[PDB]
């Protein structure tokens, strides 16, 4: 089940900077956020960008695996000084590419290929827009997500829940309003179940792993970290595993007020949604599904990770 | 450990520092200059193989020539001509530019002969060995005067050798130029170390040598270190006034000195090859610290100038040492931090709940307080071990093993082939003891340790905070005394009945930010400080900065406005009457608020006493006098909370001092209301350490040895990129150096503005509106200089943001602006500056242009400083920004410059500047190109490339109106 | 959340200036978007003045409900009594607000959310000067596209399905116009110095003024709908961008001095307005009422939605500043 969200207007994500402070910034909607919306209309798998231009199509955050070329980046480890570097084949520096990539192209991608067509940039799909003197001192200048005109949020839940079809909600930060409705699983997440199959049968038979991050991941056992703890992956069927390679962003920190208790939330860091990890597992990969859950929260949005080979 | 220190004395003095006048016997002169701690044969050995080995591998492997001779120039001139083949008179070379310099003070003290080379048994050649001898044995007894006298001041091998180190180079100068001249001092002390390849001076490669030995020193195997502390950029965002700016930045370059100064410590001063800790004033600060040299306040150490990185070469025998090193880094940064935090916590803290129970309430938290400012910063040290590569065999299998140790490294093609080009001609030489050095490769490994910290300092671990309302200023941790949101709120409130000086009763920081705000009352009394004095800039807030404009009447406003505390007295005499007349009104203002708040009863006395000599400047601003409760929330105080702001017989002073304020105006003008926050960077220093951005061999070689070499060396010199090595590292860090330390303070000092953070080549200052362009110029031209009088400069190229705003935005809003327009400017091109004036109403412009245009703007500025051009033409001329095409782009501005000039002179000289300052202007296309910006940069025939470009109508377009916006932003600027 | 929505249409009688960003020209640049460029009115704006028109209804007690008029003195004292009448005196004392635009438009300063959220005013009619029809009503496809994908959440009747044929494709330099735009002879029209060919159809420009005249009735904001049709021009999506950015009112303003006579020094500056007979759609988005023990009149969200259109249609309201000298008077029709 898909919850297909078209906003009328411009979105905001508060930042966790209190805002007499009048200058306010704006930042990519948190699993926490989305998930306060579907409650107010179980889990939730995640949520991506989605484009209807003619066809409609499902954007992930760009991994920081492909650069600027959209050449991939290998952890390739040396044994004479015995240290492992993420190479381009084309360059021993590079930078994360931002944009978005498709599903179509997404599962092309876990086989360690990318077109050109397969990918999109962000200016292509939402910018970001500030407001000055929204209201002597009382104006304060608040940036906003202002989305394409054929573009949206698609929220992707297991369908073992079900609620109103279509409608309109107020989601985000300022009280703004989007229309959603409810669409079944295109045809790219039911493509990507069926090479599920071919790419497990090749992650297992080259011995290597790549675990992408499409949503940020709460990793941290009793305090917070990028770390990946051995035990997490021992639970999918890895025996053994030798090193791991993680390369990623800066952290995301964030939190919320609880109006249960009336109090503000724990602040939480995160790791930034697109961070890809490598791992050279040991066995096999027992997961009959291409994404699963990771850290704590999982239930609100967090921490889909991607299977993918290399 | 004495040895230890004693060994590294010797290696240091290695070589005498005259090497260059005399290579005969050049050794014996090494041994005598020490005295008593002259080396052993094993001793010597070990230092030479140090020497050639690493310090400069192109020059030991290139000094072997043997084409029909050994080359050799230096100042001798009297050799074996049957096998030596003088060259000439040495030179210097700049390490990245390559610039050729020539010692003509050295050359005319030395005699001067007509014949240019002498045999071994000459004619004639008597009077000029003796000469020579005498001034050699001159040299050579003044330089042993110096080190005796330097020995017998220090006992303690490490102190002596940490002080001799540090100042041996200024102790030689200056005696040298008390015998010789100062010009002779000068020159001599920039002596070339292999004159051979003049890349780098001799004390560079004593220093370089110095590193590699204690590097190999007791069998211990050399691993290149670099140690990052991030992030930075959020840390120094958020803040509230200008004070909290400069504390975060002081501190960040506080806590990277101790790691440095850890590291020194444990190893030397030298082992650290960025930054360059000699002349530093932190190592100054540091050396006084322990007690080896008294400090002297030449240099402000009010500046942040150290890096947030520092790369160090250090001899480890294995991986548990380099773990005990990083522990040892780690637990004197984390010592350093939660001793601030413990002042903090029981000075200020306890310094308002020292009876309350909130105290108690609130101490179930000071654990956790703590971990969360220990862990708020990230610290990577990421070291990579260099490898010894086996050379055993002859010059061609030695050369082919290391080539095929570099195949076997596996690396993508572009940087292989070129570190196989790089040892090719490093094998063209012939000398069968020709043999690669195992820091022949020193870059690459440079490289990927630089490529380890990008992704070893992505990790992260943070502790989990508890549930609380977050910090009001950060926004990002939780508030001290989170717990309940009215114990807060007391809490704080309390503090602020402790401490009014500084904090905000409504701001509930938290443990950082609060160490942020209180730093500078700490800071004097902790290490390294408290002792030095004159730390604390006399600077709060941006309205003092903004206020330290030049006005007409050859006075600053900042001055009176100190003046009104009595701090500095008024020369001027002709505005004294209202000088004295505002300064009566400001003292019986503050004494009726100081009697209030005495009948208040709610602050102490000592700060209500000192707010006469301390009050706020924001005062100053008529528009911020409205009403007295616009005054006591100026001041600092919640009037709401106080209830004072039913005061309303307090009006009619008020209304005197707004009138005496504008009788001042009539012959003064108003306090400028804007001002420039500007900050560069280095331009892709990481591709010019890369060796892509450097020149051929060709370039850093004596100027007469390429044309008397083998063909096949001529050729492989002549088409392969030189690499930098230890010494080239270290001679690159100390132009940083010098640039950083010797040249930006003056200029901003000169420019009567503030520098926060000097450190290498990045740059942030806050300056008055009309002295910004005056020194960014300066500034770049600085960077861009190769040789600047005897001294070292970097010779880069770079990127500015230049951002004009007023005194009432937020600060961390202004700073993210100004990076947002530094990213920009590296965006479009570099070598570039972004100018951007943020007006208070609405307005925002941009410019990113070349540095070479901006003056050419200031050029109409003067057109409109005394209207000589009518303000319309460049309002007419955005009408047709639109509109306007290349071909009657000229006769268009020569017809608006002829209607609205006076003068046809003035229409002229408006037609020829704007002809040349349109040029240059980096534009943003809506396709991905950056070849046009590349173009601009250079200054080429940019002109042709356009006619052969199939988007020139855009292109002009865009640099019309991007020229007419920066003339416009600087015009206001100066009004 | 938001069981119902409701459109709102605006008309410009006067210039209107809302709001303040990159000002490169104009000091003081209109609302407008960044995607598109397109002139807007940001939500909080409309809803800020919005409820200020309603509070001061509430105040003048002109509120009429099913016919028949809303007391609100005696209302509070019987949905809250006991200190609803000291209450009152917050009202009185400015510090609150009357309960119904407490309950509908947000609360106060100081628990409970508003039961109508007003979103953005965007773009429908750009006025355009033209060489013959002197000035003509200008979209956009993707305006159109636009206002279809708003609309499709209120009509649905018939109407939304007959609106979904509205799909059409535009060259950078040809248009679809009316008789009166489109010079004699000559097969183009000339609109702020730019020449368009037209382009042979129909049907677009007919089901335009269908369905406006549809849901805003056949008085067009006290204008014949009929006439309407002959001025309507739709260009492409990168001319209506420039006609929206660059056809808009640049007035410039001084201040002058009585002691002398001449302009203040530092007095002069350009602000920009949107143009007059400007046709602006805004949604409000209504949910379930606050339980408050509101009254059954607007028990149900139906009937808070009825009075609120029968409250603001036909109605005229200042939008942006410059108040003062004649600017931001609109029209409001509600769409019935
Ligand atoms: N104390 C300081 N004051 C001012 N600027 C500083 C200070 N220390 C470092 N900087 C500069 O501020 C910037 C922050 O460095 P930083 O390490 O955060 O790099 P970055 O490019 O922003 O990203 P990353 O954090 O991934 O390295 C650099 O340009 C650095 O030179
Ligand atoms: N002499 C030096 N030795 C070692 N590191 C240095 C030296 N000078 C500068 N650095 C470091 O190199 C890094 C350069 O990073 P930076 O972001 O400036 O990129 P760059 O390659 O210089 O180019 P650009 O900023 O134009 O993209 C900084 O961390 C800086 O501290
Ligand atoms: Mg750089
Ligand atoms: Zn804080």
């Amino acid at each position: 089940m898909i919850l297909v969200m078209k906003p009328y207007d411009s979105l905001l994500f508060r930042e966790p900077r209190p805002f007499n402070n009048h200058v306010a910034r704006t930042i990519l909607p948190l699993p926490q956020t989305l998930a306060g919306a579907v409650r107010s209309a179980f889990e939730i798998l995640g949520h991506f960008f989605y484009r209807y231009d003619g066809k409609f199509e499902l954007l992930v955050e760009s991994p920081h695996d492909v650069t600027q070329n959209l050449g991939l980046v290998k952890p390739h480890r040396i044994d004479k000084l015995g240290i492992t570097i993420l190479m381009d084949s084309e360059g021993i520096k590079f930078r994360p590419f931002n944009g978005f990539l498709k599903f179509s192209g997404l599962i092309d991608y876990l086989q360690g290929r990318i077109a050109e067509d397969s990918v999109v940039e962000r200016q292509k799909i939402f910018k970001k827009e500030r407001r000055v003197g929204i209201a002597e001192e009382h104006f304060y200048q608040v940036e906003m997500l202002r989305f394409s005109d054929d573009c949206g949020i698609a929220v992707w839940v297991e369908d073992g829940v079900d609620f109103d079809d279509e409608g309109i909600l107020g989601v985000g930060g300022e009280r703004r309003f989007v229309k959603f409705e409810k669409r079944e699983e295109p045809e790219c997440i039911t493509n990507l179940r069926s090479k599920w199959k071919k790419i497990r049968d090749k992650i297992n038979e080259t011995g290597r792993l790549k675990i992408y991050l499409a949503t940020p991941a709460i990793l941290g056992a009793k305090g917070y970290s990028s770390k990946l703890d051995y035990d997490l992956l021992g639970d999918i069927g890895i025996e053994r595993v030798r090193s791991v390679n993680f390369i990623g962003g800066k952290p995301v920190i964030f939190s919320g007020w609880d109006f249960v208790t009336r109090k503000p939330k724990p602040t939480r860091y995160a790791v930034p949604a697109g961070s890809v990890y490598f791992v050279e597992f040991e066995g096999e990969v027992k997961l009959d599904m291409p994404y699963l859950k990771l850290g704590k929260l999982t239930k609100l949005g967090y921490g889909l990770c991607f299977m993918g080979v290399w | 450990d004495n040895e230890f220190w004693l060994n590294k004395i010797r290696a240091f003095f290695h070589d005498p520092p005259d090497k260059s006048f005399e290579l005969k016997t050049h050794e014996r002169r090494a041994s005598f200059i020490l005295g008593e701690l002259k080396p052993s044969k094993s001793l010597k050995r070990i230092i030479k193989n140090a020497d050639i080995q690493a310090s400069s591998l192109q020059r030991v492997d290139l000094e072997k020539s043997i084409h029909k001779k050994e080359l050799k120039s230096t100042f001798d001139r009297i050799h074996n001509t049957e096998k030596y083949e003088y060259i000439g008179q040495p030179i210097i070379r700049h390490p990245v530019t390559g610039e050729i310099k020539e010692y003509g003070t050295i050359l005319a003290n030395l005699p001067q002969t007509q014949r240019e080379v002498y045999d071994v048994d000459d004619e004639g050649k008597e009077d000029y060995e003796e000469q020579f001898q005498e001034i050699l044995s001159r040299i050579l007894k003044i330089e042993k005067k110096v080190f005796d006298d330097f020995k017998n001041r220090y006992s303690d091998p490490k102190d002596l050798y940490i002080s001799l180190w540090a100042f041996y180079a200024e102790k030689l100068k200056e005696a040298l130029e008390e015998e010789f001249s100062a010009s002779f001092a000068e020159e001599f002390v920039n002596l070339p170390a292999y004159t051979l390849s003049p890349d780098h001076t001799l004390f560079d490669h004593a220093d370089a040598t110095s590193a590699i030995f204690g590097a190999e020193i007791d069998g211990k195997k050399p691993v290149l270190v670099l140690f990052k502390i991030s992030p930075v950029q959020k840390f120094i965002a958020d803040a509230r006034k200008e004070k909290d700016l400069w504390a975060a930045s002081h501190m960040l370059s506080t806590l990277t000195f101790k790691a440095i100064s850890f590291i020194a410590d444990k190893f030397g001063p030298d082992v650290v090859i960025y930054p360059h800790l000699r002349g530093n004033p932190f190592f100054h600060a540091w050396l006084h610290s322990k007690k080896i040299w008294e400090f002297s306040d030449s240099h402000s150490l009010k500046i942040a100038s150290v890096p947030n990185k520092f790369l160090a070469l250090v001899g480890v025998s294995d991986e548990k040492e380099l773990n005990n090193l990083r522990e040892g880094i780690r637990n004197e940064i984390e010592s350093f931090l939660a001793d601030l935090f413990d002042k903090l916590w029981n000075e200020v803290i306890v310094g308002a709940l020292e009876h309350s129970d909130a105290l108690k309430h609130l101490g179930d938290k000071k654990e956790i307080h703590k971990e969360i400012l220990l862990k708020r910063f990230t610290l990577t040290l990421s070291s990579l071990k260099i490898h010894d590569v086996d050379v055993s065999g002859s010059k061609e299998e030695a050369y082919e093993k290391v080539k095929d140790f570099v195949r076997s490294l596996g690396l993508p093609n572009a940087i292989e082939s070129k570190y196989l080009q790089w040892l090719d001609m490093l094998g063209s030489v012939e000398a069968s003891n020709n043999r690669p050095t195992k820091y022949d490769l020193y870059s690459l490994y440079y490289e990927i340790l630089t490529v380890l910290n990008a992704i070893e300092s992505t990790h992260f671990d943070k502790p989990a905070e508890p549930a609380g309302y977050k910090c009001t200023l950060c926004g990002e941790h939780l508030a001290i005394g989170g717990e309940s949101r009215e114990m807060m709120e007391n809490v704080w409130g309390k503090i602020h009945k402790r401490w009014p000086s500084h904090l905000r009763s409504n701001e509930r920081l938290c443990a950082v930010c609060a160490v942020k705000r209180f730093y500078p009352k700490f800071i004097e009394t902790l290490d390294i400080f408290e002792g030095v004095g004159k730390v604390v800039p006399d600077i709060e807030s941006v309205s003092e900065v903004a206020m330290c404009r030049r006005t007409k009447h050859g006075i600053t406003w900042k001055e009176v406005y100190d003046y009104l505390r009595g701090l500095k007295n008024v020369d001027d005499e002709k505005l004294l009457g209202k000088l004295e007349n505002l300064k009566h009104s400001v003292q019986t203002l503050i004494n009726n608020v100081k009697s209030e708040l005495k009948s208040r009863k709610v602050y102490p006395e000592e700060f209500l006493e000192g707010l006469n000599r301390n009050f706020s400047n924001e005062i100053l601003y008529s528009e911020r006098l409205r009403d007295f409760n616009t005054l006591l929330d100026t001041l600092g105080f919640d009037a709401a909370k106080l209830g004072l702001d039913d005061v309303k017989n307090y009006e009619t002073m008020i209304s005197e001092l707004r009138e005496r304020l504008s009788e001042v105006y009539k012959m003064l003008g108003e306090p400028p209301k804007y001002y420039a926050i500007l900050m560069m960077d280095g331009d892709e220093m990481g591709k010019l350490l890369s060796g892509e951005k450097l020149k051929t061999a060709e370039h850093y070689l004596h100027s007469a040895i390429l044309e008397r070499v083998s063909d096949a060396l001529r050729v492989k010199a002549k088409t392969v990129r030189r690499l930098i090595t230890p010494a080239a590292h270290s001679s690159i860090s100390r132009a940083l150096k010098n640039f950083s330390v010797n040249h930006v303070p003056d200029v901003v000092r000169k420019g009567n503005g503030t520098l926060i953070y000097s450190g290498g080549d990045d740059v942030l200052v806050l300056l008055p509106v009309d002295t910004a362009f005056d020194v960014a110029t300066e500034l770049a031209m600085t960077f861009s200089t190769s040789w600047n009088g005897w001294e070292m400069l970097p010779g880069n190229k770079l990127s500015a943001g230049l951002l004009i705003v007023h005194y009432k935005h937020p600060l961390y809003d202004a700073l993210e602006k100004t990076r947002e327009l530094l990213q920009k400017a590296k965006k479009l091109g570099r070598n570039a500056i972004a100018v951007g004036l943020l007006k208070r109403s609405g307005s925002y412009y941009e410019s990113v242009v070349n540095f070479e245009t901006l003056e050419d703007a200031k050029a109409v500025a003067n057109l409109l400083v005394k209207e000589q051009v009518s303000p319309r033409i460049i309002y007419e001329l955005l009408n047709f920004a639109d509109v306007i095409s290349k071909e009657f782009l000229h006769q268009l501005v020569k017809y608006e410059a002829v209607r609205h000039s006076i003068d046809k002179n003035l229409a002229e000289e408006f037609q020829s500047v704007f002809a040349r300052g349109h040029q240059g202007v980096r534009v943003e296309l809506e396709g991905n190109d950056e070849e046009i910006n590349k173009y601009i940069s250079d200054g080429a025939n940019l002109e042709t490339f356009l006619d052969k470009y199939e988007k020139a109508v855009d292109v002009i377009r865009k640099q019309v109106r991007g020229f007419l916006n920066l003339v416009k932003i600087l015009y206001e600027s100066i009004r | 959340m938001f069981e119902k929505a409701v459109v709102f249409g605006l008309y410009s009688i006067t210039p209107v200036h809302a709001g303040s960003a990159e000002l490169s020209v104009i000091a003081l640049p209109i609302q407008r978007e960044r995607h598109t460029g397109f002139p807007v009115i940001w939500g909080q704006s409309l809803k800020g003045v919005l409820r200020s028109r309603f509070r001061q209804l509430e105040l003048d007690e002109k509120i009429e409900v099913e016919s028949q008029k809303w007391k609100w003195k005696e209302k509070t004292k019987e949905v809250l009594k006991e200190k609803a009448d000291e209450f009152i005196k917050k009202v009185e004392e400015r510090k609150r607000d009357p309960l119904l635009t407490e309950i509908v438009f947000g609360p106060a300063t100081d628990e409970h959310a508003g039961a109508v959220s007003v979103g953005d005013a965007k773009i429908l009619l750009f006025p355009v000067r033209s060489a013959k029809g002197v000035f003509a009503f200008v979209t956009s496809p993707i305006v159109i596209q636009r206002l279809k994908e708003d609309f499709e959440l209120v009509s649905e009747i018939e109407l939304k399905q007959i609106l979904s044929r509205f799909k059409v494709e535009l060259s950078n330099n040809e248009t679809i116009a009316g008789n009166a735009l489109i010079l004699n002879g000559e097969n183009k029209v000339i609109l702020e110095d730019i020449v368009l060919k037209v382009k042979s159809d129909s049907n677009v420009i007919e089901n335009l003024v269908e369905v406006l005249k549809t849901l805003f009735g056949d008085n067009f904001f006290g204008k014949p709908i009929e006439s309407i049709k002959e001025r309507i021009a739709i260009v492409s999506d990168d001319v209506f961008k420039s006609f929206t950015r660059f056809s808009t009112e640049i007035v410039a303003r001084v201040r002058i001095d009585a002691e002398k006579g001449t302009v203040a020094r530092g007095g002069l500056w350009y602000e920009e307005f949107l143009p007059s007979d400007t046709l602006m759609y805004s949604l409000i988005a209504v949910g379930s009422p606050k339980k408050e023990n509101l009254p059954k009149e607007v028990d149900n969200t139906q009937k808070i939605v009825n009075v609120l259109k029968v409250t603001f249609n036909n109605a005229f309201l200042q939008i942006g500043g410059d108040e003062t000298v004649g600017k931001g008077f609109v029209k409001v029709r509600a769409g019935v």
